[PDB]
């Protein structure tokens, strides 16, 4: 009987959670989540898929809060730093995905931190 | 910095370039070197304004700004032959046709 | 990873600074692992920004409205030297000097429509001239030739 | 330096650094030639189809070409006013310049 959906707590959190980090933007006021939202395709950037083994973005990420596939916060953390650390794997140290990850990572852990200050 | 000008009498032109820091008379003797006048024989004029020997190109407005290679300054020439002073005259180029259709 | 001109996908990270020192809003060119060109965010007059490219990468800059090809550092096309001790590489986009031809062309085609070339009161063989529009794949084919020519 | 003499359809004589000519193919090609008596090259050239206002923007021309060619000076744009622009594209290409 596990096609329980999530009790409606959860969800709201996880998308409270994501929704800080998808809007979030730099002090120039560009939102760091642009690129990060869709992956490119296996044939705009085949490199990409020869390189990380388990491809995620934003809408993926998105789509599993709505599909119930997260059952804890730290489910949606393991995926957001999975998202995170493909995108500095491939681009490496000096480019701007890199150093906007690094970024969307912090905004994820303070959304997170909000959260638990929040229950208690 | 280098001006560009042209040199101009009647239905001559002389393309040249000096230095904004270079004299009315260092010109005149530009001058001397193809036309074969001295600078004694020779006046030359920004408009209608005379321009004294002893002044720079630069003190006569000639600059950088204004005497480019792509688009040079204007340096009006008249010529004295003894007592004679030759009226300063300058023929105008050609004047293209009226702009096509096409092009507005 | 097929063509002569192509960046190789050396995964060498390599800070590049842009700058822009033409009269033309700038397209900056990417050819990619397999020599296609792949356009990048343009350049307005006067303006330059630190960009992160990599080792072997190659780059061509174009007019960002006509396609007028430019220079990059007195040449066609950038590839960054060694990045030493974090020092970022200079791509400094300057304008050629076109032949008095090709800039005559050059201003035609921003005055007259393509479709009214033809009604200019000018030699027939200037309509295929006006008509010959500056394009990257041609200057990629011209520069391959080149390379392939001189490999002698 | 050596000068040359450009003369337009309408008689405007233009006087130009024999160097700065030689930026066009065709008046490269015309002062090659045999000149007059002894001489072996020609320091005059008469353009019976070119008139005063192209022939002074193709002189302009040279002087952009010869000044900017192979320089680390920032290179500006060379000007053409509509209204000229078909003239001077006529005689840049019979100019091979
Ligand atoms: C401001 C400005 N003004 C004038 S020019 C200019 C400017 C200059 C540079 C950049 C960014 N830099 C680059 O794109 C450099 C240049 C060249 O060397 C190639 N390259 C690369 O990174 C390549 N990387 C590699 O070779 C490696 F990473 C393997 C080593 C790719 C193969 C193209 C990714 C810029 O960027 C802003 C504009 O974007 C440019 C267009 O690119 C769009 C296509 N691209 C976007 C990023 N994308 C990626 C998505 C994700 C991703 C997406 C969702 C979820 C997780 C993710 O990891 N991860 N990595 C990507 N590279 C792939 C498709 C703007």
């Amino acid at each position: 009987e596990k096609l329980s959906p999530n009790p409606p707590k959860l969800t709201k959190q996880m998308n409270a959670i994501i929704d800080t980090v998808i809007n979030y933007k730099d002090s120039s006021g560009r939102q760091l989540s642009e690129v990060f939202i869709q992956l490119p395709s296996r044939k705009e950037l085949p490199e990409y898929y020869e390189l990380i083994r388990k491809p995620v973005d934003f809408k993926k990420i998105k789509e599993r809060i709505r599909n119930h596939k997260y059952r804890s916060l730290g489910d949606l953390e393991k995926d957001v730093m999975l998202l995170c650390h493909n995108a500095q794997t491939f681009n490496l140290e000096g480019s701007q995905i890199y150093e906007d990850s690094i970024v969307l990572q912090s905004v994820f852990k303070s959304a997170r931190q909000k959260i638990a200050k929040e229950e208690e | 910095m280098d001006v560009f000008l042209m040199i101009r009498r009647h239905k001559t032109t002389i393309f040249t370039d000096a230095k904004e820091s270079s004299t009315v008379f260092e010109l005149k003797r530009i001058v001397e070197g193809i036309l074969k006048r001295p600078p004694d024989e020779q006046r030359l004029y920004k408009d209608d304004q005379l321009l004294d020997d002893g002044k720079t190109l630069g003190e006569c407005g000639f600059t950088s700004q204004t005497a480019r290679p792509q688009a040079p300054a204007t340096v009006g020439l008249a010529f004295r032959a003894d007592d004679t002073f030759e009226a300063l005259c300058i023929e105008p180029f050609s004047s293209p046709p009226e702009l096509p259709d096409v092009m507005k | 990873p097929r063509p002569v001109l192509r960046s190789v996908n050396s995964r060498e990270p390599s800070q590049v600074i842009f700058c822009n020192r033409s009269p033309r809003v700038v397209l900056p060119v990417w050819l990619n692992f397999d020599g296609e060109p792949q356009p990048y965010p343009t350049l307005p007059p006067g303006t330059g920004r630190r960009i992160h490219s990599y080792r072997g990468h190659l780059w061509l800059f174009r007019d960002a409205g006509t396609h007028d090809g430019l220079l990059v550092n007195q040449t066609e096309l950038f590839v960054p030297s060694l990045n030493v001790d974090g020092q970022p590489i200079f791509a400094n986009i300057t304008l050629p000097v076109y032949t008095l031809k090709e800039r005559c062309l050059q201003v035609v085609r921003s005055l007259v429509k393509p479709e009214n070339y033809r009604r200019l009161d000018i030699v027939r063989s200037l309509y295929e001239d006006l008509e010959d529009h500056p394009n990257v794949q041609k200057d990629l084919e011209r520069l391959t030739q080149e390379r392939i020519a001189h490999q002698r | 330096m050596m000068y040359v003499k450009l003369i337009s359809s309408d008689g405007h004589e233009f006087i130009v650094k024999r160097e700065h000519a030689l930026t066009s193919g065709t008046i490269k090609a015309m002062l090659s030639g045999p000149g007059q008596f002894a001489e072996n090259e020609t320091n005059e050239v008469n353009f019976r189809e070119i008139p005063s206002h192209v022939l002074s923007k193709v002189c302009m021309y040279f002087t952009y070409k010869v000044r900017y060619t192979n320089s680390s000076t920032e290179i500006p744009e060379f000007p053409i006013a509509p209204e000229i622009a078909l003239e001077l594209l006529m005689a840049a290409n019979f100019l091979d310049c």
